């Protein structure tokens, strides 16, 4: 009987050596370029190392066994090439979304603990952070795939066929896509969405603290009075005895007049939200909050973190214009005021921020949203090639038979070209690729 | 066996348990269940008749005391 196959496999079957080329050297380029260039050994693109690792071995192996036993219909190299090729996709698969993990993390760590997660963030630890992943990946997946079938004493995969054994009941690989995938998915989506949200914080910490400046041990301010931290005033008594058991209030610890850092960061979260929270209350200032964006909401919690949420609620002029979108003529206001007068530059920064609705006048960040796309882009590309396939044995796990063969071929295969376009994104993604891989290909290191 | 036929039984990936063939079931089945392309659920038991082969269903029968392990 003769076999009319679908277009997908011919499909499949042509452009999976020019893929699999196509991810050896565009992967090879990350792992040179990485040891060729001292510049890129920045933290971020460590993670992205790791990731290379994987997709290497996803185009060197994975991608072209597949397509042999795809388009012969049964595996031909033996029953020990079956094991290998089977852990050495999964491993490498969990390895990704294990590292995945770990740049979402790496983000979130960073914008909610700005001073105390960066200041541990060193190529050491993030080396132990990959190790760890790897090392996970293989426990899990490599002595089971390798070692199930003496456990139970039995080998009962299909003789001319290729799959884990652990595995061949429908339920469990509901379980596995919904554990090994669709709980990963949710976390980092989730951290992603929180990101989203913190980096605002962040910036409005880096704002107060060149503003309010940094000090983890008690020092008297502008006016003479005991100040730990970001601009939190700890007592206005003369006695230093006071300031320190004030600081033992807030810190339940013994301080003696010190603190850590992460103590610094939570003293300030509760400083900035009450400021907010002080702008919610007041009826003056819950309009222009609510009206403003996140760069000039920063700019108001400024003034209300300095002089409180009475204080700002005067300049009603200022506010009626803030509210009514006049930001140019609500600056030379402000100027008028006593506020302006006696603080030399703040309020000059102030100022600017508001008008321009930019954080020129404090940083640049440049190269921080080029960092926060090029995690968007490695997230979405993994989301667009992984959840097809996923969606797929989700509904196959209930409806008995409605998604086609072709289909899943299609997804099991989308999943490795997520493998090819990693390294476009980074070349698109950072400028630094880009260039650094220009130079190899045509041999001018 | 003479009178009594014992198969292999087996409906999960773990150990593989013993059945006793009740009156009328004379004969041990080893079913390969095609789902999707490289999953094959796995079942042994007793059966009267064998099972339906569907496609790219494997199925190996036999009449013997535990002859489809
Ligand atoms: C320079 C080369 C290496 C780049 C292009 C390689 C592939 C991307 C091309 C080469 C031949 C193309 C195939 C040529 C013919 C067909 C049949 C065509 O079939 C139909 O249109 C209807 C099929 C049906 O009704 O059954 C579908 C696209 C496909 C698979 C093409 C898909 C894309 C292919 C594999
Ligand atoms: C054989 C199959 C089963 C797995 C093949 C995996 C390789 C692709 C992995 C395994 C060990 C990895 C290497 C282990 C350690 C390093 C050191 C590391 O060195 C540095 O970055 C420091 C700066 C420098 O020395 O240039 C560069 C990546 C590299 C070569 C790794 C590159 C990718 C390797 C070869
Ligand atoms: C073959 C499969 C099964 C495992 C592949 C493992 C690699 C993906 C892991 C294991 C060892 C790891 C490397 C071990 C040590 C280093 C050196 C480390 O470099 C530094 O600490 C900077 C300071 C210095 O150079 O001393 C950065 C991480 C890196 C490249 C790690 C990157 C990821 C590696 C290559
Ligand atoms: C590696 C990157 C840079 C280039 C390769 C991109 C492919 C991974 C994309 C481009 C065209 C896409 C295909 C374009 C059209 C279709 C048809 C679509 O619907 C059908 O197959 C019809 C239903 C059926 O007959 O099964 C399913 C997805 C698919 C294969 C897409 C799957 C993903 C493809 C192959
Ligand atoms: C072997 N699979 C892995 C690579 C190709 C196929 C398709 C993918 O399958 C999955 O998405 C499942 C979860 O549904 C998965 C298994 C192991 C690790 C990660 C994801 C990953």
């Amino acid at each position: 009987a003769p076999g009319k196959g679908p277009w997908q496999v011919a499909f499949i079957g042509i452009t999976t050596g020019l893929l699999s080329l196509a991810t050896v050297t565009g992967n090879l380029l990350v792992l040179i370029s990485f040891k060729v260039n001292t510049e890129l050994k920045t933290v971020n693109n460590y993670f992205l190392l790791s990731l290379a690792c994987a997709d290497l071995i996803i185009g060197t192996f994975s991608m072209n066994l597949y397509t042999t036993y795809l388009l012969m219909g049964h595996w031909a190299l033996g029953t020990l090439a079956c094991d290998l090729w089977l852990a050495l996709d999964y491993v490498a698969s969990q390895a990704r979304v294990m590292n995945l993990l770990l740049i979402s993390f790496d983000r979130y760590f960073s914008v909610t603990r700005p001073l105390s997660y960066r200041a541990k963030r060193t190529p050491r630890r993030a080396a132990l952070m990959i190790g760890l992943a790897w090392l996970v990946s293989f426990v899990l997946w490599a002595p089971a795939i390798l070692f199930w079938q003496y456990l139970v004493g039995e080998r009962t995969v299909l003789a001319g066929q290729c799959y884990i054994q652990f595995l061949s009941q429908p339920i469990i690989t509901f379980g596995t896509a919904m554990a090994a995938f669709y709980l990963p998915v949710t976390v980092m989506c989730t951290l992603y969405w929180r990101i989203y949200r913190e980096t605002e914080n962040r910036n409005i910490f880096e704002m107060l603290r060149i503003d309010e400046g940094l000090r983890l041990k008690i020092y008297k301010d502008t006016e003479g009075y005991y100040t730990i931290g970001i601009g939190h005033l700890l007592t206005k008594s003369p006695s230093l005895n006071a300031a320190k058991s004030e600081l033992d209030k807030a810190i339940g610890r013994n301080t003696n007049g010190v603190i850590t850092k992460d103590e610094a960061e939570k003293l300030f979260n509760q400083d900035v939200d009450a400021a907010v929270r002080g702008i919610l209350r007041n009826a003056k200032l819950k309009p222009v909050y609510d009206s403003l964006d996140a760069v000039r909401r920063a700019a108001l919690i400024n003034m209300v973190f300095q002089m409180g949420e009475t204080g700002v609620a005067g300049f009603t002029n200022s506010l009626r214009m803030l509210q009514q979108k006049r930001w140019d003529e609500a600056a030379v206001n402000l100027a008028k005021s006593r506020w302006y007068n006696q603080t030399p530059n703040r309020a000059k920064r102030v100022i600017t921020t508001f008008r321009t609705g930019t954080w020129d006048a404090y940083f640049s960040l440049v190269k921080e949203k080029k960092a926060a796309r090029t995690l968007s882009a490695i997230l979405l590309a993994f989301i667009l090639t992984w959840t097809p396939y996923n969606i797929m044995v989700l509904v196959s796990t209930f409806c008995k038979d409605c998604v086609p063969e072709t289909l899943w071929e299609l997804g099991y295969w989308l999943c490795y070209v997520n493998s090819t376009i990693n390294p476009m994104c980074y070349a698109l993604c950072n400028k630094a690729f880009r260039d650094t891989f220009r130079l190899l290909l045509l041999c001018r290191w | 066996g003479p009178g009594s036929l014992t198969c292999v039984k087996s409906n999960s990936i773990w150990f593989p348990t013993s059945e006793d063939c009740p009156d009328g079931q004379n004969l041990c089945f080893k079913r390969w269940q095609y789902i999707s392309p490289r999953m094959y659920d796995f079942t042994r038991g007793c059966a009267a008749t064998c099972p339906k082969a569907e496609y790219r269903d494997v199925i190996n029968c036999c009449g013997t005391d535990k002859c489809n392990k």
